[PDB]
């Protein structure tokens, strides 16, 4: 419990590691600000090495050595009543090569990835002659997957009723060891609710999510 | 092009029963379709987005129902506020296009 | 959170140019799309154009070429021409936010502008 | 029993991934094919299970031909060669059947009479990476990744029409060797659309039944 | 945190170093040295802080809104203790300011 | 001969050091922009950790932390042909307390210190009724002093005859330990030309001086 890192200090009390694998001033805890999950909610995603480097320090290191090597950790947590009900899924998978809403187009930059800021879902289909957007229809989950699947990828289960948190830890995966930090995005985290919020009159409308990310071992 | 055709024209009705409006589409929208109430000399406001999401400061009267072309709207007790005019609009593809507009006596 | 607001000029000659400077707060631009829509009394509501949050831009078939909807990142500003401002423009205009959590739907509005064309 | 469910036994087949044909006298008539894994869509499925790919490659060629209508006068020629050229990754490239990329040095290119063995060969894994990589989120256009490259292939005859033209087709078979395969992925539900992407249409889960019970 | 017992939340406590300006938003707070504070977990956080005879601050943000169950009061306070964590060193005595 | 630290080299080939007493990526070789030394020429002076501060990475550890103890080594070199003649003194003053050439009041600070950009002498008196300047006649090398009897700080003597360079090492000199750095300057160096420099017809008719300037041992 407390751990410490640089001027950040995180309370705690189970983890699941990478594939079995275990993996100097900017390590601190990253905490990204938190969305709010409400009944009818679709999903959220964030692009890893993106998400840090329009932000702090890390994304000062970022400018001047483009070409590095980092191994990342991962804490998830919500917090909320009893009297809540629902069920969350935290998968980090690798690689994610989204499909675009027009047919013959490819997706634009700035709707592939928000900057420390979620990009949502949603539960519908998109218009596609419009301008490059992703297909982000929930129940193919972007990639044109079947959703239920998703587990194959290191993943962790949040359920309100008895479980509140999760942690993740990822290791470097990528084919060649070394490559620019701004043309490829090798991680992107994934929160999607399968049994939606749902709760009684009187209670809070909605259940807010953190989401806290740290570095370990990032080599230029 | 994709049309909208809002029915029927206007109601009046007393306060306090279960109402109901519907709009119609030409072809396929998939559940893309929000509905707006603006009353007189104002904004207008979103209360249901994707056809049966509500949105924030919605009170839990109203809902919306559908698929595919057909799509409505059903306030089940109307208040003293709840007149001023409704309207449909889909967001499938450019171009989007709005209802014709409805309006509430309450008499 | 304070939303967005803008300023037009009222009162114009026939045939001639337009700009509504719309001032946003509270938001970014590279999350959000403003919607320029022109409510009429005589047409009912019509909607004219958005650039998207990436910079691209969509226009209204029936109004191809006498728009220009551009922004602004650090000044937070966004501009368009209406252009050739005909007598069948006398209507109020609006300007919207989108992207209600990722929908395409306008969440909030301006204050509206009422332009008229004639002398 | 396990053994045939094993990575190499799952991969260690074949398949007729290409099928173009060129006769001798267009002077456009040589076939060029591309090497990418994308091209028929059964493989493609079965090479998305998993993301980083290395394995070394073998290729075999079946070659027949077809005689044209001539005019007359009792056409009779000899047996056919052709020449199937290889280009690495970062080579010269042909436009026309008579041209300056058949008669360079380091582009290998095998000849094969007509009425033999079909003429297999083989490349090894050539890649300035570690493994290929059959998923790519990021830019170099989105999605590219011009690390794997495999190069191109053509083919042409080596002789010149004598009396009457002959057309001739190429099947190109395919065959992975000493395949490691890492971090699997979920099989893809959705159809193909482009070859070039992963571009979709959404689609449902599974087929419907009438009720829960 | 003495509000009630089934409200949870979480809270960032920033402190910002002499010569260092006042951060003006939720944000800029995290990247300078802090603790992100659970409510649900323990009660109550501990914090140390050099002083000495602008000058530093110790402002606190919303990481997150309170959630709460229904039946239950919204409003909750918030008390702040001191101590000195070692010892200190005075010197040169004088006179106190608080008489007439 | 070439020295290095951190992305800096300099060659050379005498030292003195301080009072008897020998003194991470600010190690570096910061080196001013160089002055001309011409016929007329009358003298220089830099505040020391005041020109540092305005421009390298050095001042940029200086807003985040103010207070440091610092020790210096200081290498002065200028060159020139055989065919000149001349005779400098490098000399570096601490707590170097200057007197304004108004007699009621102070002297400003943009005139007391140029940041990497050196302040000159001059030959004359200056006019007292202007402005808050500092009294900047040579021969009584602006503190009241003899110009003289300065040989009793640590100095060292460039002759263009036979010798050609000179360099300082200054240890921390302070009454309290740790101090903020920019309220106070501890210490000044000053060049002063004794035997005016001379030349015949044909010859440049300059000198150019370069000062190089490194910390060492720097706390915060």
């Amino acid at each position: 419990r407390s751990i410490t890192l640089g001027n950040s200090t995180i309370t705690t009390q189970n983890v699941v590691v990478g594939y079995g694998v275990w993996p100097v001033a900017t390590c601190r805890f990253y905490t990204l600000e938190s969305v709010q999950w409400m009944k009818n909610s679709a999903g959220w995603w964030w692009k890893l090495p993106d998400a840090l480097s329009q932000m702090g320090l890390f994304g000062q290191n970022m400018q001047y050595h483009y070409l590095g090597r980092t191994g990342y950790t991962i804490h998830v947590q919500c917090n909320a009543s009893k009297f809540h009900q629902g069920c969350l899924l935290v998968v980090c998978v690798p690689e994610a090569e989204m499909g675009c809403s027009n047919l013959n187009n490819t997706p634009e930059f700035s709707e592939l990835s928000g900057g420390d800021s979620a990009r949502m879902f949603t539960d519908t289909q998109v218009g596609e002659s419009n301008a490059k957007k992703v297909q982000t229809a929930v129940w193919n989950a972007g990639m044109g997957v079947g959703v239920g699947n998703l587990t194959i990828f290191p993943h962790q289960w949040i359920n309100l009723r008895t479980n509140n948190s999760a942690t993740l830890v990822m290791p470097y995966i990528n084919s060649v060891p070394m490559d620019n930090m701004f043309r490829h995005n090798n991680l992107t985290l994934m929160i999607i609710p399968f049994v939606p919020l749902n709760y009684s009159e009187g209670s809070s409308p909605y259940v807010p999510i953190t989401v806290t990310i740290a570095p370990m071992c990032a080599e230029y | 092009d994709i049309q909208m055709t809002q029915s029927p024209a206007s109601l009046s009705v007393s306060v306090g029963e279960t109402v109901t409006i519907t709009c119609r589409a030409s072809e396929n929208v998939y559940r893309n379709l929000a509905w707006y109430q603006q009353k007189q000399g104002k904004s207008p406001q979103l209360l249901v987005y994707a056809a049966t999401n509500l949105a924030d400061g919605v009170p839990s009267r109203f809902s919306g129902s559908g698929s595919g072309t057909q799509y409505s709207l059903k306030i089940n007790s109307l208040q003293s506020e709840d007149f001023g005019s409704y309207f449909c609009q889909h967001f499938w593809s450019p171009v989007f296009t709005f209802g014709a507009g409805t309006k509430l006596e309450l008499k | 959170q304070v939303q967005l607001k803008q300023s037009g000029p009222g009162l114009v000659q026939p045939s001639q140019s337009l700009s509504i400077t719309c001032t946003v707060s509270g938001f970014s631009l590279t999350n959000y799309g403003v919607h320029w829509v022109r409510q009429s009394p005589g047409k009912g509501l019509e909607w004219l154009g958005v650039i998207w949050r990436g910079g691209s831009t969509d226009y209204n078939a029936a109004f191809m070429s006498r728009l220009s909807i551009t922004k602004d990142n650090s000044k937070s500003q966004v501009f368009f021409k209406m252009n050739s401002l005909q007598a069948d423009d006398t209507a109020i205009y609006y300007c919207a936010k989108g992207d209600y959590y990722g929908y395409d739907a306008m969440d909030s509005w301006g204050q509206g502008t009422s332009v008229t064309v004639s002398r | 029993s396990r053994s045939e469910s094993s990575i190499e036994n799952f991969l260690c087949r074949s398949a007729c991934v290409y099928y173009a044909t060129y006769t001798n006298n267009s002077k456009k008539g040589f076939a060029e094919w591309v090497i990418n894994t994308r091209q028929v869509a059964q493989l493609r499925r079965k090479l998305e299970l998993f993301t980083y790919l290395r394995f070394d490659l073998e290729l075999t060629f079946v070659i027949t031909s077809a005689q044209q209508p001539s005019t007359a006068s009792s056409v009779d020629a000899p047996v056919q060669t052709h020449q199937i050229m290889y280009v690495p990754p970062g080579g010269p490239v042909p436009t026309k059947v008579k041209d300056y990329a058949w008669q360079t040095s380091t582009n290998p290119s095998v000849f094969w009479t007509e009425g033999n063995a079909p003429p297999r060969m083989s490349i090894p894994f050539i890649s300035i990476g570690n493994a290929y990589s059959c998923f790519y989120d990021g830019w170099t256009v989105y999605g590219i990744n011009t690390l794997n490259n495999m190069g191109t292939l053509y083919m042409r005859h080596v002789n010149e029409a004598g009396q009457g033209p002959i057309k001739s087709t190429v099947r190109i078979y395919f065959k992975p060797k000493h395949v490691k395969a890492w971090v699997p992925r979920p099989p893809r539900l959705c159809q193909y659309e482009k070859q070039k992407n992963v571009n979709f249409s959404p689609i449902g889960v599974t087929t419907s039944r009438t009720d829960i019970i | 945190f003495c509000g009630s017992a089934m409200a949870t939340g979480k809270f960032l406590l920033a402190y910002s170093p002499p010569g260092a300006g006042v951060p003006k938003n939720r944000k800029d707070a995290m990247l300078g040295t802090h603790v992100i504070w659970d409510v649900g977990l323990q009660s109550s956080c501990v914090l140390c802080v050099p002083w000495i005879s602008a000058a530093g601050y110790v402002t606190c943000w919303y990481q997150t809104n309170i959630v709460v169950p229904a039946d239950v009061q919204s409003s909750c306070d918030i008390l702040c203790f001191v101590s000195a964590c070692n010892d200190f060193s005075v010197r040169m005595l004088k006179d106190t300011p608080f008489i007439r």
